[PDB]
């Protein structure tokens, strides 16, 4: 049977026009056993790049986690639309908010979509002519070391403009995550 | 009686049987660096290890087992073993070859001795808490050694 | 086509249902080199 | 316009064994014909102005010998051969060579008796050679795994008519002319007798030592260039 020291590379050899892999990532073969040009055999989906948060990343990708709750149409909501709810806010009879932020309730035909956009609410000034519909992501600014009280923002923030009213608009600084295409290459040795 | 046309051409005096011309000039072509005996070895180093591992991994298997002498089967024949079987459908139904390693052929005692040093290394690695990794085994080194003569062959030629 | 690419594509779709752009492409030898260095 | 070098040694009155008349024919006539022809051919040549080594390499032209290779090889061959001869200096060369000899041939004497066999191998016009193994593999799995010393070898080869180990890149050290024109006069077809004499009475063993040094240097330069290539690959 198996062993404690499982190193399949030391048990697999590659020759000219012949690849021998010891069956124990996973691979699948068509029913014929046929393989073709440009044919996938092995799948190496890595949990290291997996994320539990519903927000997905979209050289590097930015992932903004957002609390989304899919409730039925006949479910009583204890939160109002475009309202700011804090941590542990009771949204339903048995559902509590995990993150504090702006609550967005999208009422569909047969489903109630409740979205909680976590972030700091900031009031932009008159000169702050930020794009209303086009959200802009701000990277880590290289703050001058001269200023002592200048708290260096080491994490990238996603600024989204929320316009609940036609005359009043707010800016929400949502969080971001890092997903790098170039950084990160992990594959188990298949041939020695 | 004659079966070989080529043998016949020689006795008679006739020109060689023709073959289609090959486009490549072998003045320049890649060198060949692979070894025939290697096949037996990769098959053997693993084979010796697999039998040794079975005894090594299991105390019951280890008990009643002698490293110097062991028999895979009383009546096993390597020639008889060669076969092709499509019965298994676990992943797909396709041929499954069987190769018999003569117990006599396997150098089990040497492997067992090597394994001990290796498991002790593994045990120190366990104390380290870092999984033990071994880059090469002598058998792996030999593979390069038998292989090595071939590079010279191509070169000389 | 004889499913020359079509049958292969059918297997591809199963493995990769979303037609994602390829974030990373690498040769096995290149990957081994990256691990070594 | 390649060099019509006046012969390096006094040449004419240099050796009693080699006739001045023979010398006059070998150098006065062959070289002159070769050089004017080499020149004639190289008129209007983009190849003109290259080194003799370059022109020789160029017109050998790999698989197909091109028109000019023969003339050039011989011109160079003749002068390289010339370098090997000495005004009465010969015997027991020592230095890097003695150490190298026992490594390969096993004795200076063994090499001598081995080199002596060449008389038989030519069977016609040609040049016998002593050479170095600085050799470039040009294809496929060219690189040597387990690269190691003693890769170097002192080699003796036989070349028919117009051939210099440069064509196959083995670094030439010494040469003899087996072409009959060179030895026919003094001894009529007694090649065995002429050979040992050349081997002992007149070969600048020291010129060969200098050449060995030059070759070692070239090999070193090549390995250095290889290291430079490796550095470029790393960077």
């Amino acid at each position: 049977s198996p062993i404690l020291h499982e190193n399949s590379d030391l048990l697999s050899k590659r020759r000219r026009n012949k690849f021998i892999i010891p069956l124990h990532i996973s691979i699948e073969i068509p029913v014929n056993g046929i393989f073709r040009r440009n044919s996938i055999l092995a799948y190496f989906d890595d949990p290291r790049y997996r994320r539990k948060s519903s927000g997905i990343i979209k050289d590097r990708f930015f992932f903004i986690p957002e609390e989304v709750h899919i409730l039925p149409g006949s479910s009583s909501i204890m939160v109002r639309n475009n309202s700011i709810v804090g941590v542990d806010t009771q949204i339903t009879l048995n559902l509590r908010s995990r993150v504090g932020g702006l609550v967005r309730v999208e009422r569909k035909k047969k489903r109630i979509e409740l979205k909680i956009f976590s972030g700091d609410i900031h009031f932009p000034g008159e000169t702050d002519k930020i794009s209303r519909h086009t959200g802009v992501l701000i990277p880590p600014g290289t703050g001058k070391r001269n200023s002592k009280e200048s708290k260096k923002v080491k994490n990238w923030i996603y600024v989204q403009r929320i316009t609940p009213s036609k005359k009043k608009f707010f800016v929400l600084v949502r969080p971001v995550v890092t997903y790098e295409i170039t950084d990160g290459i992990n594959l188990a040795t298949l041939f020695p | 009686e004659d079966t070989n046309l080529d043998e016949l051409r020689r006795d008679c005096g006739r020109q060689p049987l023709p073959r289609k011309d090959p486009g490549v000039k072998v003045e320049e072509e890649p060198l060949l660096s692979n070894h025939p005996y290697v096949d037996k070895l990769w098959q053997i180093h693993n084979a010796e290890q697999m039998i040794l591992d079975d005894m090594e991994a299991n105390p019951v298997k280890y008990k009643g087992k002698n490293l110097t002498e062991l028999t895979d089967d009383e009546d096993f024949d390597e020639e008889n073993r060669i076969e092709y079987s499509k019965a298994y459908y676990k992943k797909a139904l396709l041929p499954k070859m069987i190769t018999k390693v003569s117990v006599k052929e396997l150098d089990l005692e040497a492997a067992f001795a090597e394994r001990q040093h290796h498991n002790k290394l593994r045990m120190e690695a366990q104390e380290r808490g870092e999984v033990y990794k071994i880059p090469k085994l002598r058998r792996n080194i030999e593979m390069d050694e038998y292989d090595f003569i071939h590079w010279r062959r191509s070169l000389e030629e | 086509e004889k499913s020359k690419q079509e049958r292969m594509t059918d297997v591809h779709n199963k493995s990769i249902v979303g037609k994602g752009t390829v974030w990373y492409e690498m040769a096995y030898e290149d990957a081994v080199k990256e691990r070594m260095q | 316009k390649f060099e019509l070098m006046p012969p390096p040694y006094p040449m004419n009155a240099l050796e009693p064994h080699m006739s001045h008349t023979t010398f006059e024919y070998h150098w006065g006539k062959h070289h002159r014909a070769y050089v004017d022809n080499l020149n004639k051919q190289i008129d209007g040549t983009e190849l003109d102005g290259m080194t003799l080594e370059d022109i020789i390499l160029i017109t050998y032209n790999r698989g197909d010998l091109l028109p000019p290779f023969n003339n050039a090889a011989q011109a160079w061959n003749h002068q390289f051969f010339w370098e090997s001869m000495k005004p009465s200096g010969g015997g027991k060369p020592s230095g890097e060579l003695l150490q190298l000899i026992n490594r390969d041939f096993g004795s200076f004497e063994a090499f001598v008796k081995e080199f002596k066999a060449a008389a038989a191998t030519q069977f016609g016009s040609g040049w016998a050679w002593l050479a170095y193994k600085a050799n470039r593999l040009n294809v496929g799995n060219t690189s040597n795994p387990h690269p190691t010393d003693e890769d170097k070898k002192l080699v003796v080869v036989k070349t028919p008519n117009a051939v210099n180990p440069l064509v196959w890149d083995y670094s030439p050290l010494l040469t003899i002319d087996v072409w009959e024109h060179a030895y026919y006069l003094d001894f009529r077809n007694r090649r065995p007798d002429y050979i040992s004499i050349f081997m002992e009475k007149l070969v600048s063993w020291e010129a060969v030592s200098s050449r060995l040094e030059v070759a070692k240097a070239k090999a070193a330069e090549r390995e250095e260039e290889e290291e430079r290539k490796k550095r470029e690959k790393e960077e």
